[PDB]
């Protein structure tokens, strides 16, 4: 079945940059659009960025824009997130998520992402000086 | 930036009772919405998508309703298996989530 | 006069996976599903038109440098060999086909300009009446690696089963794209190229201009538009020596509520997506 | 008789800010200018897009004075 | 050639860095298969230095005007007539109000125109 | 039957009782195609009420011992001999230290309107 | 005596997509790729053995109720018609094939027991020597919906190009699963079924026990094990009337550093994944 | 000569807590008992797994006193 698994997240000082990765399996990874979503410790959920299919289209939330860059390698069925220039305001559990809609060459990527079909057990990122 | 609003900030009901959860939308989202439950220390899971459709493998006691601004989630025959914060999403414009409603058991 | 009259989805698949080859588009055509009662190149080139060269071997000369350096009166003529290090300049016997440019629209609406440009910005031809150019000359829909852009009237658009008549949403319709023919055809949303607009001299720099439309020139080659299961109508075996496996049209194996190209619970037959036939490949 | 083909009818919902949308319509005897055609002719000949539109740039066209 | 090997060659293998000159292909030990006015090698479909899934690998062991343009400026490339194909500009060489352009070798096939299991590396 | 329609039937259209009884298939107007001791209908591959990519749709318009088990308890289904296939139990019916069992299909071994007419 | 000796990956594709059918497994076979110098039913059932019934029509009686209700001295016998509402109890002419149970292992390591059970917890046979049971009788690898689990010694495990000899990580090998044969074959990690262990009476409840292995019984039908491009060795056209399109074996459309089933920059040929023979479907 | 088939050598790295791992090894003349064999014979006939192992439960087996 579908299985989303997030790799290393740790402690980074403000202004530092770390990289996250998600190993997806149990489904054809290239066909769907993957998204990162964020939940601050007491706060609710916040969408961060999305990459679709091949990776031609990439969009970010206005909070993360210019700091964060998302990318995927279809060859290795991995989704990446590169966090740069972090703040203390950017610390929360991070979730790897999946778009339900299916993409093939005979068609175009839908303009927007839909509901989040599957979720990984999120990795946590603390940004503090300690 | 459609702002979503979860009507009860928290809720407490006994098992076997129905629980009516609802959220509102700052602008029309027409049958584009979703419901998630997040148990403590787990990832969210899709309950309902669009206005009302149940995700695969979801119990039949969960039901969605509503269109446009205001929507409703109802849990028939609530059990103890269900203690979670419930969120609502919009997939119109850029995705935004509601603040959540914690269903507490008596 | 549509293919799904004569071909089942499995019969269509049997055709497009194994074979290199084989009137106003109005309604009222025979239904695609036999229980209802009612009232050509098929391959994608594996090479581009610009890459046909041998990558290991040099060729012919081209003009590399018009100035020795920066300064006054630096004019010079320097020449180089065309080869693998610079492939853009090499001599070629054949060139891509004709183009008539389409405006480019994005499936992401916020990428689009906030104005009503549907009829205003579309390409057209006059006959004293304006006729939209649809679908127009055959051109690739989008550049390789691009999935959100599509030509304004460049490609065919089919509606999904149940779609209304007027002002339907983007999700309801199915838009076909012809990326496959991009190797020998120009992209529908791009200029065909650039030309020189003047005679240079010491006092005037070389000036260029874009080519929005380019007719037939001797040496052009092009692919025609693809046919679809749903499209209008009016065997060649696959001989290839290719070592690695082809792209085939298949149906995804993943649990879903319905079976694609089958009836649903209410008895309505539907065709989920547009199936054209370009899957196998040929050398250019 | 209608065509089974669609064209892009409306790119905005109305006057205002951030109104972008995509709406499609069947081409039929109601609107004959937009129908898909198999053959084209060989006053200006027509118009072509000169640029990529975006939120910043409006769609621009230009006159085709000669065609082959 | 190539020590009796088929070796993937790519844009980046040679240092690359330019999109117009990006290529992907294979070099072969040799000296239905893929006239260019020049060892046997060939190019197939590419995206940058990466290869798209439609690319092919062949084992050979298995057998009208377009106006053309001295000022003291560099205009070799910037002042050149070119045609663009899939986001790659290509010089027009040789090639065929003011009408700058007016329309009407193998032809491309188109519609119109101790035992060990390792292989032996020692020769 | 079915007002001349092919209609999808499944475990859900019957209410979706339980895992062992879940199914997916089609009911046909009729009365290479898919002996069960019984309108023509058929079943195909399913996962729960859903179907998978191998599920096929056919348009008919297109033409030893195994021990078997009164106590005051309900032992009908619990105390019955069964065999499991893909995680679904089926009664062994009829069918063929103490040895409770002993061993010895095509398989390897053994005005104009475009809408369809609903008026009849 | 391996299929890739005689078949290219492309030729293998032609075989499995279009056709229903066509010594210790040691090293030293002719190299898969010709430039190296060195020192059967191909289909999946569209029905499952338990579902062969007509879904719309009743059958024969079964024992529905052995007690009227809660209480004492409630013994009674009730019967019901075998029909669509309850499909588990219907009479069936044929039963699934034999089984010899394998231990189950998860590819997620944290949910595997923290002990060394490779050799101890493995199914084996004795001939005064103990030989492991590998791969064993033909059995499904896992239940529908669990892809992570695999039989300890149940399947054929191939190594990736360059994989070492000893104690390689799970990503250096390729594990094949017989998902297709589940329709007629019991899961390798599940019991065959249950049998009665006693005679019930007023003084004893009906007692049952699990069958952990089963030999041939009259009326069993089963599928053999699939063969692979890599696997050991020692035409039939498709007649199907299926309306919707088949599942096919296809190469991926995404851009990648290397083309699948080809050489890299160093000249090393590799096989990225195992290819089974079962894609087209038949009725049961 | 080695086989090209791999078998599961190790389910734990070493002694300790939380040592779960999966390692594989070529079946070869070194260890013959674990080679994949095409045919089987017709004392106990062997052992079979009687349970699903998990983090909670150890792998259990039982003896086969009769087989067909």
């Amino acid at each position: 079945e579908v299985q989303l698994l997030e790799s290393g997240g740790g402690l980074v000082q403000p202004g530092g940059s770390l990289r996250l990765s998600c190993a997806a399996s149990g489904f054809t990874f290239s066909n769907y659009a993957m998204s990162w979503v964020r939940q601050a410790p007491g706060k609710g959920l916040e969408w961060v960025s999305l990459i679709s299919g091949s990776g031609g289209s990439i969009d970010y939330a206005d909070s993360v824009k210019g700091r964060f860059t998302i990318s995927r390698d279809n060859s290795k069925n991995t989704l990446y997130l590169q966090m740069d220039s972090l703040r203390a305001e950017d610390t929360a559990v991070y979730y790897c998520s999946k778009d339900p809609i299916y993409y093939d060459l005979s068609g175009y990527y839908a303009g927007r992402i839909y509901y989040f079909d599957y979720w990984g057990q999120g990795t946590l990122v603390t940004v503090s000086s300690a | 930036e459609i702002v979503m609003t979860q009507s009860p900030a928290t809720l407490s009901v006994s098992p076997g009772d129905t629980a009516t959860l609802s959220c509102r939308a700052s602008h029309s989202v027409s049958r584009d919405l979703a419901w998630y439950q997040q148990k403590p220390g787990q990832a969210p899971r899709l309950l309902i998508y669009d206005a009302s459709t149940r995700a695969t493998g979801i119990p039949a006691r969960f039901s969605g309703s509503g269109s446009g601004t205001e929507f409703t989630l109802t849990i028939s025959s609530l059990q103890s298996e269900d203690f979670a914060v419930y969120y609502c999403q919009q997939y119109i414009n850029w995705v935004t989530f509601g603040p959540g409603t914690k269903v507490d058991i008596e | 006069n549509r293919f799904h009259c004569h071909f089942s989805p499995r019969d269509w698949q049997r055709l497009i996976n194994n074979n290199w080859g084989f009137g106003s588009a109005h309604e009222g055509c025979l239904p695609p599903f036999p229980a209802d009662v009612f009232m050509h190149s098929s391959y994608a080139h594996s090479q581009s038109l610009d890459r046909l060269m041998n990558p290991l071997i040099d060729q012919l000369y081209y003009l590399s440098k018009t100035i020795n350096g920066s300064g006054q009166n630096q004019q010079t003529l320097k020449f180089s060999v065309a080869g693998p290090s610079n492939m853009a300049v090499q001599g070629r016997n054949y060139i891509p086909g004709p183009s008539y440019r389409q405006q480019r629209v994005s499936t992401t609406v916020t990428q689009n300009n906030n104005s009503e440009f549907a009829w205003p910005g579309a390409s057209s031809w006059a006959l004293g009446r304006n006729s939209l150019m649809n679908p127009g000359p055959a051109m690739a829909s989008h550049k390789e690696g691009e999935d959100r852009f599509f030509p304004l009237s460049g490609s065919l658009i089919f509606g999904k089963q149940g779609t209304g008549r007027d002002n339907v949403d983007a999700d309801k319709v199915m838009i076909t794209n012809e990326e496959e023919i991009k190797t020998t055809n120009p992209v529908a949303t791009e200029s065909y190229g650039q030309v020189a607009t003047n005679h240079q001299s010491a006092q005037a720099q070389a000036q260029t201009g874009w080519v929005q439309n380019q007719g037939i020139l001797p040496g052009m080659v092009w692919q025609d538009r693809d046919v679809y299961l749903q499209g209008p109508i009016w065997l060649q075996k696959e001989n290839s020596k290719r070592w690695n496996p082809e792209i085939q049209y298949t149906s995804n194996y993943y649990k879903s509520n319905n079976v694609e190209f089958a009836v649903n619970t209410e008895g309505v037959y539907s065709e989920p997506r547009p199936i054209g036939t370009r899957y196998l490949t040929r050398n250019l």
